[PDB]
Order: C-alpha cells, then sequence, then structure tokens
C-alpha cells in the first residue's frame, strides 16, 4: 500500500523541477481515493474514478508539485497557459486522476516563500511530460546576452510568492497527477 | 449527506450591539491534510441576490466591511458582526463546504429593533 | 500569534528508559520540525516533519503527533544526550521556538 | 558526473555484495542501473533506484536515495558476471557512470 | 517494444550515417536517444531526438558531429557523423525510455560496430 | 466587473418543461465551474447541480435526478438548465452561482428566476 | 563541506551600530532563506527575522523591527545583521540559519557571541 508516502509527503517539489514516483509490485487499495472526500479538483479522466478497486494495473505514476491557485485548471488536456506551456504539459491521451487540494497552511510564508519556482520564458513550447531545470539566460532581444542578465535579459525562472493573506487566487495548491496506463 | 440547523431561527438586536449567530452540522468539516476547516456563509438582501460573506472558517472576503467576522471549526460555527448597521437587513444562511451534496443551512431573519 | 507549549522542560530520567515529552500548540498548524541545541554550542537538525530522522540520529528518536497535539519519544536515556531539544513548528506564519527542553539525569 | 569505488570486483557465489555511485550534485533519486553481459546490451535492471524492473528476479534490493546510490545483489548466482553502471535523468546531458564488473 | 539497429565500416577521412528501426508502439512521441561505448571509458551521453517535429538536444561534446534526424512514417530513427576522427572507433547503441518524458531507459538495441582506424 | 445576468420570470402549465438560462460576463467563460441552488420559501436553500465549460462533466444532487439536465454552452457565454415535468412544488427562485476551479463557495451570483406553476 | 561561518565575538560600547558578518560556503547561495535568531543565556532561543538573497526582502519580527535591519551581499556570498542602538538587556548570541525547506534549519554558523560593555 505505497500511496502514503506522496499524497502526504513532506515538500512538494517546485514546478519547474516536478517530483515523480513509481509504483509497481505491489496492488493498490483506492480508499485514499473518492472515499474521505478531502480533495476539491477530482478531475479524473479516462477511467470513472469508482471502479479502481476491481482493476489492476502495473506499472503507474504519482508526479507531483505545488502551483499557484487560479492556474490548478491547467492541469488539464489541451489547455493552454503559463504553467501548463512551459512547466508541464499534460498529453491528449491521459488517462488518470488530477487531485489538487488548498494547503495553504503548508506552502506559503509571511513576504513571499520564493522556493516554488515558475518557467516564465522559454525558446519554445513543451512537449507531453518534457521537463526543463536548465537555467539558460533568455535574451529576449536581438543583441546576444551572454549572461550579462540586463536589458532584454531575463532571468527565466521567475519566482512565485505565496503570502497568507492573499485571496483565493493566489495560493499554494499541491497538485498530484496520478497517471495510470494499460499493463 | 449533512444536516444543518441553525439554533437562532430569527434575530432582533438594536443598533450597535455584537449579534452572533450559529450553524451545526453532523461531521466533523476539518479534513486531515491542511488542517483547514470548511464552511460558508451567505448574505441576501430581500428582492436582491445573495451575495458572499465568510468563506473557509473566519476568512472575510475582499469586498465586504470589516465588520464580519467567523469563528468555528469542527461542528459548531458562529459568525459574528462587531458592530450591527442600518444595512444589516437580510438573512445569513451557513453552507456545506466539504463534501458532495452541499447541503444549505436554514434561514435566520434579523431585524434591527 | 502561534504561541506553544513544552510542558516537561526539566525532565528528570535515569538512562536507557523510556521517557517522552509533549509540545502543546494554540491554532491549527501543520508539521513540527524538531532541533537540539548542545550547551554552549551551535545546534543541529533533528527531525524532520513529524517522524523522518534527518540522518544524523541514533534510531532511538521518533516523534508522534498531528493537528494540535505532538509529542517526541524517546525509547532509551543516555548520558551523552544531556541535550536541549528545540521545536519549530510549520505554519504560513513565522516561525516561533518551544520553551525548551532539558533533558537531565537523575 | 557520476564516479564509482571500485573498477573491478572479486566476490564468490555465496557471499553478499555491494556496489555503490556517488553522485556530482544532488538529483532527487533519479538514478538507474545496468547490467551488461559481454556480447549484448545492457538490459534495465533497476529503475528509480528503488523499484525493480519486469524480468528481474528479487534478488536485485536497490536502495539509495539523495546524493549515494546502492545496489545490492544478495545470493549472485553463475550468470550474473557483467558490467554495472549508473545514471541521472534530471540535469542536461545525461551523464553515466564508470563501468564496474563482478568477477568471482 | 524491442529496437533494430544496423552494422557499417568507414574511412578515417569520409563520414558515417547510423540507424536504428523501431516498432511495436507509436513512434512520434517518445525520445528516441543515443549512447556511445568505447572499450572501457564507460558509456557518454550523444543526444535525443523527438520525431514529432525534430526537437534536438545535444551534448556540447559532440555539438558539430552529430545530426539526429528522424522519419516518421518509416518510423526509423538515423544520425549522422561527420569528419571522422581516431577516438570515434566505437560501438553505438539506441534506446528509449520506458514512459513519457522523465524515467529510465528500458528498451534498447544490438550494438554498430564501427572502426575508422585505418 | 464580474456579471451573471438572467431572465426576469417565467410562466408555465404543469406538465411541461422549461429552459431556465443566465449568461456569464466578464471574466473568461472556460475556467470556473458553474452552480445552480433552488431558493423555495420557507425551506431554505438546496444544491442542484453542477458544469464544467471545458469539459461537460456534470454531477447532481440525489434528489434531483432524472428532473433537472444541465447544459453548458460555450458559445455566447451562456450557461443553461432544462427542468422537465414540473410538479405543484416547482414555485422557486433558482440561482446561478459560478465557482469551482480550487473550491466549493460561491461569491457571484444571479439576480433570481421566479417560477410559477398554475393555470 | 556545505557549511556557515560567521564573524567572532565582540565586546563594545552601548549605543553604536555594529555589524556582524556571515559568510556563506558550499551551498547555492542565491537560493536559501537566511534567518536569524537570539539566545539570551539561559533562556529559550527567540526569533529575528529573515533575508532573501535573490531579491532582497526583509521580514522583522515585531519586537525587533527599529533594532536591527538585514543586509545581504549577492555577489560576495555574505550576510549583515546591522544591529542598531544597543542596550544592556541585548547580551545574548545571535546565530545565522540557512533554510529552504519551509520553517527548518539546515544550516548553523559559529555563533557569535554579543556582550555589552560599561
Ligand atoms: C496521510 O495519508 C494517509 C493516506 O494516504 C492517511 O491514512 C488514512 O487517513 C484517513 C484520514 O485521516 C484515516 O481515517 C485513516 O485511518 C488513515 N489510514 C491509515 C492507514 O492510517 C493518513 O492518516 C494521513 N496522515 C495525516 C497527515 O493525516
Ligand atoms: C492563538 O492563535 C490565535 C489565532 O492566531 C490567536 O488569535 C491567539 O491570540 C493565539 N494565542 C495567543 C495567546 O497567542
Amino acid at each position: 500500500c505505497p500511496f502514503g508516502e506522496v499524497f502526504n509527503a513532506t515538500r512538494f517539489a517546485s514546478v519547474y523541477a516536478w517530483n515523480r514516483k513509481r509504483i509497481s509490485n505491489c496492488v493498490a487499495d483506492y480508499s485514499v481515493l473518492y472515499n474521505s472526500a478531502s480533495f476539491s479538483t477530482f478531475k479524473c479522466y479516462g477511467v470513472s474514478p469508482t471502479k479502481l478497486n476491481d482493476l489492476c494495473f502495473t506499472n503507474v505514476y504519482a508526479d507531483s508539485f505545488v502551483i499557484r491557485g487560479d492556474e490548478v485548471r491547467q492541469i488539464a488536456p489541451g489547455q493552454t497557459g503559463t504553467i501548463a506551456d512551459y512547466n508541464y504539459k499534460l498529453p491528449d491521451d491521459f488517462t488518470g486522476c488530477v487531485i489538487a487540494w488548498n494547503s495553504n497552511n503548508l506552502d506559503s510564508k509571511v513576504g513571499g516563500n520564493y522556493n516554488y519556482r515558475y518557467r516564465l520564458f522559454r525558446k519554445s513550447n513543451l512537449k507531453p511530460f518534457e521537463r526543463d531545470i536548465s537555467t539558460e539566460i533568455y535574451q529576449a532581444g536581438s543583441k546576444p546576452c551572454n549572461g550579462v542578465k540586463g536589458f532584454n535579459c531575463y532571468f527565466p525562472l521567475q519566482s512565485y510568492g505565496f503570502q497568507p493573506t492573499y485571496g483565493v487566487g493566489y495560493q499554494p495548491y499541491r497538485v498530484v497527477v496520478l497517471s495510470f496506463e494499460l499493463l | 449527506d449533512i444536516v444543518m440547523t441553525q439554533s437562532p431561527s430569527s434575530l432582533a438586536m438594536s443598533v450597535g450591539q455584537k449579534v452572533t449567530m450559529s450553524c451545526k452540522s453532523s461531521q466533523s468539516l476539518l479534513n486531515s491534510y491542511n488542517q483547514e476547516n470548511y464552511l460558508a456563509w451567505y448574505q441576501q438582501k430581500p428582492g436582491q441576490s445573495p451575495k458572499l460573506l465568510v468563506y473557509f472558517a473566519s476568512t472575510r472576503e475582499s469586498g465586504v466591511p470589516d465588520r464580519f467576522i467567523g469563528s468555528g471549526s469542527g461542528t459548531d460555527f458562529t459568525l459574528t458582526i462587531s458592530s450591527v448597521q442600518a444595512e444589516d437587513l437580510a438573512d445569513y444562511f451557513c453552507q456545506q463546504h466539504y463534501s458532495t451534496p452541499f447541503t444549505f443551512g436554514s434561514g435566520t431573519k434579523l431585524e434591527i429593533k | 500569534q502561534i504561541v506553544l507549549s513544552q510542558s516537561p522542560t526539566i525532565l528528570s530520567a535515569s538512562p536507557g528508559e523510556k521517557v517522552t515529552m509533549t509540545c502543546r500548540a494554540n491554532s491549527s498548524v501543520g508539521f513540527m520540525h524538531w532541533c537540539q541545541q548542545k550547551p554552549g554550542s551551535s545546534p543541529k537538525p533533528w527531525i524532520y516533519a513529524t517522524s523522518n530522522l534527518a540522518s544524523g540520529v541514533p534510531g532511538r528518536f521518533s516523534g508522534s503527533g498531528s493537528g494540535t497535539s505532538y509529542s517526541l519519544t524517546i525509547s532509551r536515556v543516555e548520558a551523552e544526550d544531556a541535550a536541549t531539544y528545540y521545536c519549530q513548528q510549520w505554519s504560513s506564519d513565522p516561525p516561533t521556538f518551544g520553551s525548551g527542553t532539558k533533558l537531565e539525569i537523575k | 558526473v557520476m564516479t564509482q569505488s571500485h573498477k573491478f570486483l572479486s566476490t564468490s557465489v555465496g557471499d553478499r555484495v555491494n556496489i555503490t555511485c556517488k553522485a556530482s550534485q544532488d538529483v532527487d533519486t533519479a538514478v538507474a542501473w545496468y547490467q551488461q553481459k559481454p556480447g549484448q546490451s545492457p538490459k534495465l535492471l533497476i529503475s528509480w533506484a528503488s523499484t525493480r524492473h519486469t524480468g528481474v528476479p528479487d534478488r536485485f534490493t536497490g536502495s539509495g536515495s539523495g546524493t549515494d546510490f546502492t545496489l545490492t545483489i544478495s545470493n549472485v548466482q553463475s550468470e550474473d558476471l557483467a558490467d554495472y553502471f549508473c545514471q541521472q535523468y534530471s540535469p542536461y546531458p545525461y551523464t553515466f557512470g564508470g563501468g564496474t564488473k563482478l568477477e568471482i | 517494444q524491442l529496437a533494430q539497429s544496423g552494422a557499417e565500416l568507414a574511412r578515417p577521412g569520409a563520414s558515417v550515417k547510423l540507424s536504428c528501426k523501431a516498432s511495436g508502439y507509436t513512434f512520434t512521441r517518445y525520445w528516441m536517444q543515443w549512447v556511445k561505448q568505447r572499450p572501457g571509458q564507460g558509456l557518454e551521453w550523444i543526444g535525443a531526438i523527438y520525431p514529432g517535429d525534430g526537437d534536438s538536444r545535444y551534448t556540447q561534446k559532440f555539438k558539430g558531429k552529430a545530426t539526429l534526424t528522424a522519419d516518421k512514417s518509416s518510423s526509423t530513427a538515423y544520425m549522422q557523423l561527420s569528419s571522422l576522427a581516431s577516438e570515434d572507433s566505437a560501438v553505438y547503441y539506441c534506446a528509449r525510455r520506458n514512459y513519457y518524458g522523465y524515467d529510465a531507459f528500458a528498451y534498447w538495441g544490438q550494438g554498430t560496430l564501427v572502426t575508422v582506424s585505418a | 466587473q464580474v456579471q451573471l445576468q438572467q431572465p426576469g420570470a417565467e410562466l408555465v402549465r404543469p406538465g411541461a418543461s422549461v429552459k431556465l438560462s443566465c449568461k456569464a460576463s466578464g471574466y473568461t467563460f472556460t475556467s470556473y465551474w458553474m452552480n445552480w441552488v433552488k431558493q423555495r420559501p420557507e425551506q431554505g436553500l438546496e444544491w442542484i447541480g453542477r458544469i464544467d465549460p471545458y469539459d461537460s462533466e456534470t454531477h447532481y444532487n440525489q434528489k434531483f435526478k432524472d428532473k433537472a439536465i444541465l447544459t453548458v454552452d460555450k458559445s455566447s457565454t451562456t450557461a443553461y438548465m432544462q427542468l422537465s415535468s414540473l410538479t405543484s412544488e416547482d414555485s422557486a427562485v433558482y440561482y446561478c452561482a459560478r465557482w469551482g476551479t480550487v473550491e466549493w463557495f460561491f461569491d457571484y451570483w444571479g439576480q433570481g428566476t421566479t417560477l410559477t406553476v398554475s393555470q | 563541506q556545505v557549511q556557515l561561518q560567521q564573524s567572532g565575538p565582540e565586546l563594545v560600547k552601548p549605543g553604536a551600530s555594529v555589524r556582524i558578518s556571515c559568510k556563506a560556503s558550499g551551498y547555492t547561495f542565491t537560493s536559501y532563506y537566511i534567518h536569524w535568531v537570539k539566545q539570551r543565556p539561559g533562556q529559550g532561543l527567540e526569533w529575528i527575522g529573515w533575508i532573501y538573497p535573490g531579491n532582497v526582502k526583509s521580514i522583522y519580527n515585531e519586537k525587533f523591527k527599529g533594532k536591527a535591519t538585514l543586509t545581504a551581499d549577492k555577489s560576495s556570498n555574505t550576510a549583515y545583521m546591522q544591529l542598531s542602538s544597543l542596550t544592556s538587556e541585548d547580551s545574548a548570541v545571535y546565530f545565522c540559519a540557512g533554510e529552504e525547506h519551509g520553517n527548518y534549519f539546515d544550516f548553523w554558523g559559529q555563533g557569535t557571541t554579543l556582550t555589552v560593555s560599561q
């Protein structure tokens, strides 16, 4: 029963360096899901979320991260935004559960948290599940800026700031993406 | 399904005092993950759409005034207005926020004495 | 304003015994890390959130709790561990340490 | 840049053995191991440093997390005489490790 | 589910073009990769190709030598080396990750013996 | 500027169906969910269902199955609700309310639709 | 080894503005929250405030707001606790503290006991 070291982990990874875990060689209970109802967003694509006990899957994945409040609805097949296009892009044939809940007691600071970055600039869009960790400088202007970080030369990993007193929209939401597949 | 009973069903208080309402449930409305318990409140002026006052437990919204302070965690809750004014002629709904269905409470009519 | 209460401040215990200490909380909080400050020197990170042991301690230390009640349980006391044990708390608020845990032997 | 301890290794049949890989940076449990017979390609043996790929028996109890990693074949038989590798997945480029060979 | 490679022999001044065949799955969605193997010296990464549009990645040591092209229709992968030197006498591999994106290498291929000495 | 317009009133015979509507304007339509809440007098409020305008995954209440069918329309940024086979106990007000991305408390509402079932 | 080093212990006159240096070593200095604490002799450890080196933003405790201003040099890997208006009750050692993981300190410095003089 290994679904107890991804949901209540301690420190979820940032959006651009999004965590992962491969579950295999054990059968799952699927009682933490859809029976405690502690999850706000539960948009389970593909399989219907209630009949998972009588199914048995192998080599499923539990990649998880923590994003801002008003961008939870970009973790979805085909949606375009600033974190579904530059950080973590779901594919069109996804079959799993996109779980998400508010965690404002655990991932915010008085004065900005600043450790949960997001890739603001890139040369092009992302592929399905393609992660980027490189911190090369963008040089948005036509002049080649060789790591000077000045005019038209930005650090591409701009930082979130989660303060505890914002509104709904600007709040940390530890999304976990169960990503089941056949065989 | 959860049943939501409100113990004062009609309020009559003069201008300038502390009114305190109530709302109950059946299940403990505090999920074990973030420990930030779920409820809502509402305000519906007569002949007017209901508008939100207090989300999760005690967090007023942006545009609402500073008089509305919520409370309560788990099963018993109290919505507290500090200084009641002349524009508090409405009813005040409780609302279940945790599970499905969403099972609103009753209505507490507040009239200025 | 999250004040705490480590009620067993002065703990008297013979070595090799099972004693524990609790840290009472106030408003709701997440996890409670722990650090050990030796008398007269720099402190050390002791425990993670509740029971991950930060890769530097003996296996006798293991703390428990959830919500607003948290405690640390020692299976066997040693004469080496005549040291204080602090407690941070995971919150959106600024962190605030406990009151102190003098683990003394009599 | 990964590194190994022993370039060659001598351990008998009835004895246990441990193979280590130290990493340059901190890579969060994103390494593999391999088993390269001298004729054919290296096959995937332990993935994500703790899980076991299919077709591999319960001998190879791979562990390790953070910076240092450890692959423990328990009771080595006569057909597990090959080359053992390491990897890392997150930072480009995908740098490998040194080739260690288990012998008698 | 299994890859298929070839065999070659080239001149020390000419240029070589490798090959790798993929079958048993959809070719245009996983990243075909290339690693090299001299006698000894471990392994080193060369690059990776994505057959949807050809979004190649590389290493600076092999940048200018390795040209990673592919074809979605024939479901085959290629790479081409140029201006060969004495260090390139080695056996090359083509490999695929297990799932999309970020995982281990699972599906390998057979060896491509290439000698470029004389 | 978060607008939720609605029609004024509706009158129907017992034994018919309605097409209740509400129009959303002010935000981008395909982000937030929608919810409908029944206000009958002297029984408080009751939840009905929900729709998601990107992928129309529709939940419902237990008491309101096979009477209320919910439908979204990304064209002209409007929501819809089709009640069918109305009875005597349908004279009520049915609002429209949006939230549902991150939570399930409703901030912006519609003004109210009055329903009448008589001859 | 990844460690934090500070300046030595000082013994100065009351009222003067006092600097306490703190040198980063090993970790990436432009990623870790730089907290500061206070240990009165015989009393429990308290809090002061923190300073991010990425974009230098400081948040103070309300009991220590004019009594300290915090500065850190981004390209020199240093930290500074500019104390102001030293009074005789401020006879206490003030550590450094570096962290990333929420409210859990990875590191500490060699404590600078700053004792008042008369
Ligand atoms: C961490 O999550 C696990 C499940 O992944 C929780 O386990 C269950 O949680 C529910 C709700 O607290 C309990 O009713 C069950 O009794 C738990 N079962 C087990 C096996 O313990 C676990 O409690 C969670 N921990 C926290 C932080 O509450
Ligand atoms: C306990 O926490 C509550 C909420 O932060 C706060 O109002 C109260 O004053 C706290 N107790 C004390 C005495 O700090």
